[PDB]
């Protein structure tokens, strides 16, 4: 027989994070926009939520970048906003999401161009 | 000193880094090595520098060398040539 | 109604009548590969590189232009659409030059990408290329016009969105080369927008020349502070340093464009800035020391003075954040003396009802206007995104603008009813001839320049705005959520300041001088050292040295944009939030802390400690800063102008004149911008 | 990757010539000596169905006699044009085992000689550039070649998305990697099944009722190389 | 709503064996630090075990707890059954590392991003 | 070598070294990379 | 008690907040007019119910919910705040 | 283009009815693959069930288990996909049967069913941390002894929060937070461009 629990699922204790980045992350939920270079929109399809960012500081010896921050590089993708709101919440990662915007109808016509009177 | 410029400031202590031994540089630098190269006065309005050696050079390109006043230089090699 | 049904491959898709086949793909899901086919971009057709294939019919059709027609199907991805696409992508490629390794839009190539997934594997040109002379249209844009796949975009882009109207195809064949045909630099704002929208690497940015390459670029989404329109952008950092800002869409705000300023000028923001807390030494140099130690010497010199002897004169790039935290550290120690270098007339309800300093009809309601009355600004030069605003519904829609200002190129037909600002008297009496004109406007918006107010009869330049907005409004009969009063500003942290309770002009420091100042990130001129009391002990907090730095008794190095979380707003109060694309240089610190850190070494200790507490902290003083991308809907103009009515001031005679004239005036303002070699070459390029 | 260089046939034939002496030499020296037998034979028996149920796919369940080679059975590459006989062992002791391992360098031996002899002229990757870099002179002479170089070797294949188990008879038994993916460049599960795994699982059952010295052996007739085991 | 139980069916039989878990730790503690020649006070280590078993008090839910001894299980029996030699064990302790402030002030003065 | 002499080019070595690790000769790697954030130097001037 | 901002975080097109609203529309500009100085915050809130924040000397806040007041008593509690 | 023989895409699918028909009370979808592959999908509950049928069934016998993993979605509410691949020697065919396991449900283990699983079962809760009843000694394998955290989960990071070195002071060797030289570079690879309709 099931049991009830109306804790949220909260499992930050069996994920084995440090402290520290459990409660001092922030995650935003965003669906990537487009570079505007490309014109391409296969990469604006799915949501992400992505870890903030932390210290960057040059090496001495190479001079290449250097960070003290694992979370940094982990971008996890979810298909719907639900789901990713989810697994901050059971993660126990703070979250901002972010609404996603796609780009409004735009009404053209070739014909338009030639118009009598613009 | 380096090609780049890539001096330690006098105070920077990367400089014990060469304390007892020698910084790496390469006499042979190469914005002056191209420059020595002479201009090619070729006679066609567009034409291609393969690099050298075809495909042992690199990608193929061709130049257009109509301005009159400059000359058209590889963005690979570097060499230059005019019409 | 105007729903006809037109399959995309049997998916009975529904489309207003008008849709193009293009567009009929991208709602099922589908995308046509296309080339000089952007959607804020007039459909040309040259690229043919979209032909698809409906259904029972001999010739295939352009997608991006062909009127969708009731019961087509699109047969895209058919054997026959994609010998239409190995065919073309054929073509493209045979005259382009292969130095792929030299062109920076490698991995940001519609070219490549659209040849590795929908062209062929190899070539069959075994003749020889083309090749064409390269041209130096500015000190911006790197037209290595040898890449050209003659798209036409630019020509568009630089005609339609920006009113250029210089780009020009020359000669027919396969020379026909896009370039200027006397070499005539291309100088206009929105400028670099060419480079994002030109799909080839032909013209690609000169700063940005090869520093990079796009796959390493780590892309954190942020907020333009350059200007107050607020445009959204994308900051690409590389191993730590912002490598190149690029635009992000937002339909409102910035719809897939940014500012020459705001995309050139991420140069300046890596030299001249401060980086280690230096304080004034004995011998009157300021000497790099620890934070202890330039904190206590401002919290000493803190605890000594009371009230109206601390001040602060902030202005510039200060985000919401730290205005608070300099608010709730100053009152802890009672002076609300706290104020902004841009002044906003204050006699009527300024500051109290937040439609007085707000452009409260939206960016997208520039779209559905009808009259615009431009008073006393040059948008081009003032929110160049927002004179594109009037750009696009002067030539797609019917805007009839009107400049109560100097006659200025404004990039499209203005009516210039004069250079005075009494004339605004003029229409108010139904005098002059736009009266009429405005009668006739059913939707009609005035809009007056923060510059404008700037000048010493501001305040009798609001009210005097504010009551022809009032018979407008009345001899109109325009409906109560259409507002015709907006005023735009050009100072990002001055909507969120006046929000704050941050009171407007440094005229309370004029009448009394404080023993302190906090000037919190100003470089203005707004009062000098020898203007301070004998004391003049000031101490400033800011990212880069200029004006404030070398008159500072102590320096506390701050921040910037791109290196912190902090929030702004723009114009009509939509709030935005800054991301961290770079943790901040040197022991430099987030401008929130230094403050929260100042006030625990100084004893009034303000309650916030974590960000999300700063923030909720904005809550209570005001609602825009806590909800973002949220424009907030009612104001209160009725009683506006009940004050306005009260308020008895001159209007001066003479004219009211924007300060950046011409686009030298514009290309160096803030600090960031000042400190920028790339806004230096521009400069120097147009003298 | 790249064609055999113009030598590298004739000196195959030249090593497989000489190499079954080689094979017969040790095949004398540790085969029949009785303190070799001693030492192998009857030492970690595996019965047959116990093989298969511990998952030991390999020398180890052809040496008891289940003849399972994926080799012949699902026959990958061209592995259904060569012939060779799988040596199926007895009885299951280490020397059953190690017999059917000096066999199958036998049987390799005979598959090498068919490969030298009956190699095709031809090209040595798929002609896609979309899957296969194009060639060092296509790439410095087609646009379209760069193209494909440059965005293969800086993105890559962008397989179609799916999941697939392959196995192929590696020379310690079934190697296979199941890879799922999704449409992009870069995989998302690879799980390699390691032949060692399974084997090393069944070291405690195998090694029953015997000395420290046993499980020297035991270990050594399962081929573990932990890099399979650990991945 | 609506879970499964993994092995206890309410907060009350799980915290039973918690119970017995801490037993188990507080029974070895002494014993690992003789058979492992650490350096530290058993006083002091059957702390630790406080610690831990309390640093996740805070869990209300039954099926977390359980697996979370589950897992404490496991740590004990690569301690009594010794596989882990003292190098992991002394990591609880954390010895080596610097302690951080957490006061305000301090990471102001030491990091960028607290 | 002496039978089909190698190619010159005007730039390789004379004077090819062996391992000068224990040598002072030795490589010490070094970034060849220039300041990114230039800093505002504080003015000499007293104010 | 010196009063140096008062802060009305009305809520638009909230149910509540109607009678605050009602006091802007009515009697905002009279308050203003006789306070000609004081700083009196028009705010919107939402979906949290309206308050009268009042910042006094030397930063210290207070709060006084207007959550369902009616006209008056919104105008009441707003002339007990400045005294 | 690869060969394929729609020969076993019609027997294998033949099977995967005659699979689902003999447990449909497990079974929720069988789909072939195009490359020839069978793959029951069965409800967690199945497990036992399922692989007995497949291991002792005269016209279904698939004796050895070649692998026993977990992909992890981390979309998908049930967040591991526990993929069993069979073996039949008998019929020269593999099945492949794959259940869902969220983080805190557990599955039921088939070390019953093959031993073969008593070590990737192990190896199943040490990088995911799925749990599996009755084992008979479920603990970490690869992972090193007082590792914390489940590796190949999609949410840990690639370097881990721990990195050793040996500290004189106390002539130990001690974990210390990891500080990365030359942080791991991600290179973002995806094109904004589709290849096809799938
Ligand atoms: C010296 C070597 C140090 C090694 C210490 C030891 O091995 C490590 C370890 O504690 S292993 C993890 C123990 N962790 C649990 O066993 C779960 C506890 N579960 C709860 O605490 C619940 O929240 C509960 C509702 C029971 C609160 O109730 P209560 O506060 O315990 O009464
Ligand atoms: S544009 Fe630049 S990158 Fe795209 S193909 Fe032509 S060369 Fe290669
Ligand atoms: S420049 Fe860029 S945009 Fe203008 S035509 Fe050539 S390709 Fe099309
Ligand atoms: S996009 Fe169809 S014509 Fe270029
Ligand atoms: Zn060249």
């Amino acid at each position: 027989q099931l049991i009830t629990v109306d804790e949220k699922l909260d499992i930050t204790t069996l994920t084995g994070v440090p402290e520290e980045h459990i409660k001092t992350r922030k995650v935003r939920i965003f669906v990537p926009a487009r570079n505007n270079m490309q014109s391409g929109v296969n990469n604006t399809k799915k949501w992400k939520m992505e870890f903030d960012t932390r210290e960057r500081w040059e090496n001495p010896l190479m001079g290449w970048a250097s960070t003290a921050d694992p979370l940094s590089n982990m971008v996890l993708t979810f298909s719907a906003k639900e789901d990713a709101i989810a697994f901050a919440e059971k993660n126990g990662w703070s979250y901002d999401v972010e609404e996603k915007k796609v780009p409004k109808p735009k009404s053209k016509s070739y014909g338009a161009n030639f118009s009598w009177n613009k | 000193i380096t090609h780049t410029g890539q001096v330690y400031d006098e105070k920077d202590y990367r400089r014990v880094r060469f304390v007892d031994r020698q910084k790496e540089v390469n006499e042979n630098f190469a914005i002056d090595l191209i420059a020595q190269q002479p201009v090619n006065e070729v006679e066609h309005r567009i034409i291609a520098c393969d690099g050298g050696g075809g495909a042992l050079g690199h990608p193929k390109v061709y130049i257009n060398l109509d301005k009159e006043t400059k000359t058209g230089t590889c963005g690979y090699c570097g060499l230059q040539f005019k019409q | 109604s105007n729903l006809i049904e037109v399959f995309v491959d049997g998916q009975s898709v529904m489309v207003e009548p008008g849709t193009t086949v293009l567009q009929a793909c991208e709602k099922v899901g589908m995308q046509i590969p296309r080339f000089c086919y952007h959607e804020r971009l007039s459909v040309a057709g040259n690229c043919r590189m979209c032909l698809v294939e409906i259904e029972k019919a001999p010739k295939v059709v352009a997608a991006c232009a062909m009127p969708v027609m009731k019961g087509w199907n699109i047969l895209t991805n058919s054997e026959k659409s994609k010998k239409a696409r190995e065919g073309v992508m054929e073509f493209l490629l045979a005259n382009h030059p292969l130095d792929c390794p030299i062109c920076d839009q490698g991995g940001e190539c519609d070219l490549q990408d659209q040849s590795m997934m929908f062209g062929s594997d190899r070539s069959r040109f075994l003749e020889g290329k083309r090749a064409v002379e390269d041209k130096n249209i500015g000190p911006l844009v790197k037209t290595i016009m040898t890449r050209c796949i003659q798209c036409t975009r630019c020509i568009r882009f630089a005609s339609e969105i920006a009113g250029v109207d210089d780009l020009g195809t020359t000669g027919r064949g396969n020379d026909m080369q896009v370039g200027t045909y006397i070499e005539k630099m291309f100088m206009s704002e929105l400028s670099g927008n060419v480079i994002d929208i030109c799909p080839v690497g032909a013209l690609t940015s000169k700063p940005y020349a090869f520093t990079a390459r796009p796959w390493e670029t780590r892309k954190t989404e942020s907020i333009d502070v350059m200007d107050a329109v607020g445009s959204n952008i994308v900051v690409s950092t590389r191993t730590g340093e912002v490598m190149r800002i690029l635009p992000r869409m937002h339909e409102d705000i910035n719809e897939e464009w940014i500012s020459d300023k705001t995309r050139f000028a991420y140069d300046g923001l890596k030299r001249q800035r401060l980086t280690e807390p230096m304080v004034r030494n004995e011998k009157g140099l300021l000497t790099y020391t620890s934070w202890e130690d330039a904190l206590s010497r401002v919290a000493g010199m803190l605890q000594n003075f009371e009230g109206n002897a601390v001040a602060a004169i902030a202005g510039g790039l200060v985000d919401a954040e730290a205005l608070v935290a300099l608010k709730d550290l100053l009152n802890k120690v009672d002076s609300d003396n706290l104020c902004t270098e841009e002044i906003f007339p204050t006699e009527g309800a300024g500051t109290d009802l937040r439609s007085n300093y707000l452009l409260n009809t939206t960016i997208a309601g520039v779209e559905e206007a009808d009259v615009v009355l431009l008073v006393g600004t040059n948008p081009r030069f003032e929110a160049p995104l927002f004179n594109a605003r009037i750009r696009k519904s002067w030539l797609h829609n019917d805007l009839k603008v009107a400049l109560i200002g100097s006659p200025v190129d404004l990039t499209y037909r203005y009516d210039h009813l004069g250079d005075s600002p009494k004339i605004l008297q003029d229409i108010a009496s139904g005098r002059h001839s736009f009266c009429e004109v405005l009668k006739d406007a059913k939707k009609p918006m005035v809009v007056l320049g923060s510059s404008a107010l700037q000048r010493d009869d501001g305040a009798a330049i609001l009210v005097a705005v504010s009551n022809m907005v009032q018979k407008i409004r009345v001899t109109t009969g325009v409906a109560a959520e259409w507002k015709v009063m907006n005023i735009l500003h050009r100072i990002a942290s001055q909507v969120a300041a006046l929000d704050l309770g941050y009171k407007p002009g440094v005229e309370a420091i004029r009448k009394n001088p404080p023993k302190m100042l906090f000037l919190l990130g100003a470089d203005g001129g707004c009062i000098t050292r020898q203007d301070l009391p004998k004391d003049c002990f000031i101490v400033y907090q800011g990212h880069h040295g200029d004006v404030g730095a070398p008159m500072a008794d102590v320096i506390l190095p701050g921040a910037a944009y791109t290196e912190k979380s902090a929030t702004y707003v723009n114009t009509e109060g939509r709030a935005q939030q800054t991301k961290v694309a770079v943790t901040p240089p040197g022991l430099a610190r987030e401008d929130w802390k230094i403050i929260r850190a100042l006030s625990e070494i100084a004893g009034i200790t303000l309650p916030y400690d974590t960000l999300d507490q700063v923030r909720n902290r904005l809550e209570e003083v005001s609602p825009n800063l806590v909800r973002y991308d949220d424009i907030e809907e009612t104001n209160y103009f009725q009683q506006a102008s009940e004050l306005a009515k009260l308020v008895n001031q001159e209007v001066l005679a003479d004219p009211l004149v924007p300060p950046q004239l011409t686009i030298k005036d514009f290309y160096m303002t803030d600090s960031i911008s000042r400190a920028s070699q790339t806004m230096a070459k521009c400069v120097k390029a147009v003298t | 990757h790249q064609d055999l260089p113009l030598g590298l046939l004739d000196d195959i034939y030249e090593f497989s010539k000489n190499f079954s002496l080689r094979i017969d030499e040790v095949e004398e020296m540790l085969t029949n000596n009785r303190i070799w037998r001693n030492r192998t034979v009857d030492i970690g028996v595996v019965t047959a169905e116990d093989a298969l149920n511990y998952g030991f796919s390999g020398v180890m369940l052809r040496g008891s006699g289940i003849q399972w080679d994926l080799r012949k059975t699902q026959p990958y590459d061209v592995y259904d044009q060569v012939e060779f006989d799988v040596p199926i062992g007895s009885r299951g002791d280490c020397y059953d085992r190690y017999l059917c391992r000096v066999e199958e360098m036998r049987q390799s031996l005979r598959i090498i000689e068919q490969c030298l002899n009956k190699m095709p002229p031809g090209e040595i990757k798929v002609d896609d550039a979309k899957v296969s870099p194009p060639k060092r002179a296509e790439m410095k002479t087609s646009m379209e070649s760069l193209i494909h170089h440059f965005k293969l070797y800086t993105e890559g294949y962008q397989v179609p998305p799916g999941a697939t188990y392959t196995a192929i008879e590696a020379p310690k038994g079934e190697f296979g990697v199941y890879l799922v993916s999704d449409g992009s460049s870069r995989p998302y599960r690879c799980k390699i099944k390691a032949p060692g795994f399974a084997h090393l699982a069944g070291l405690d059952k195998m090694s029953k009722g015997h000395m420290l010295a046993d499980v020297v052996a035991i270990i050594g007739t399962q081929d573990i190389v932990f890099g399979e085991i650990d991945r | 709503t609506s879970v499964k139980p993994i092995f206890s069916r309410d907060l009350n039989e799980a915290k039973r064996r918690v119970r017995e878990l801490y037993r188990a730790w507080y029974r070895e503690v002494p014993n690992t630090v003789h058979l492992m020649q650490l350096d530290i006070t058993v006083k002091q280590g059957r702390d630790k075990v406080r610690e831990m078993f309390m640093k996740n008090a805070h869990v209300t839910d039954p099926r977390v707890v359980d697996l979370l001894v589950i897992k404490g299980k496991m740590e004990l029996q690569e301690t009594i059954k010794v596989w882990k030699q003292r190098t992991h064990v002394m990591r609880f302790f954390h010895e080596t590392e610097t302690p951080r402030p957490k006061d305000f002030l301090s990471k102001f003065y030491m990091g960028h991003d607290p | 070598p002496t039978t089909n002499p190698p190619t010159a080019r005007k730039f390789i070595w004379t004077n090819h070294k062996f391992n000068v690790s224990a040598t002072p000769e030795q490589y010490v790697p070094y970034s060849t990379t220039r300041k990114k954030i230039h800093e505002w130097v504080p003015p000499s001037t007293p104010y | 008690l010196g009063l140096r901002e008062i802060r009305v975080h009305l809520c638009q097109r909230s149910p509540g907040s109607q009678g605050v609203r009602d006091f802007i529309v009515q009697r905002y500009v009279e308050l203003k007019k006789a306070h000609p100085n004081l700083p009196i915050l028009i705010r919107e809130c939402s979906e949290v119910q309206p308050k009268l924040w009042a910042r006094y000397a030397f930063g210290q806040e207070k709060t006084v919910s207007l959550n369902n007041l009616s006209a008056d008593e919104v105008t009441r509690a707003m002339q007990n705040v400045l005294s | 283009v690869r060969p394929r023989s729609d020969v076993t895409h019609k027997q294998l699918s033949a099977f995967g009815e005659y699979v689902a028909e003999i447990l449909p009370k497990y079974v929720q979808q069988v789909q072939v693959s195009c490359l020839d592959e069978l793959e029951i999908c069965i409800h967690p509950d199945g497990v036992i069930p399922t692989l007995t049928f497949l291991r002792d069934h005269t016209n279904a016998q698939f004796k050895s288990l070649a692998d026993l993993t977990a992909v992890d979605v981390p979309t998908r509410q049930n967040r591991f996909e526990i993929v069993y691949n069979l073996l039949s020697l008998r019929f020269n065919s593999r099945i492949r049967v794959k259940t869902y396991a969220d983080e805190l449900t557990p599955i039921d283990s088939i070390v019953s069913v093959h031993i073969a699983a008593n070590w990737y079962e192990r190896e199943v809760w040490d990088m995911f941390g799925v749990f599996f009843f009755n084992h008979p000694d479920l603990r970490r394998i690869l992972t090193d002894y007082g590792f914390e955290g489940h590796p190949f989960r999609k949410d840990f990071p690639l370097t881990g929060y721990v990195e050793l070195r040996y500290d004189d002071e106390v002539k130990r060797v001690v974990a210390e937070p990891v500080e990365l030289a030359q942080e791991f570079r991600k290179f973002d690879l995806n094109s904004p461009w589709e290849a096809f309709p799938a």
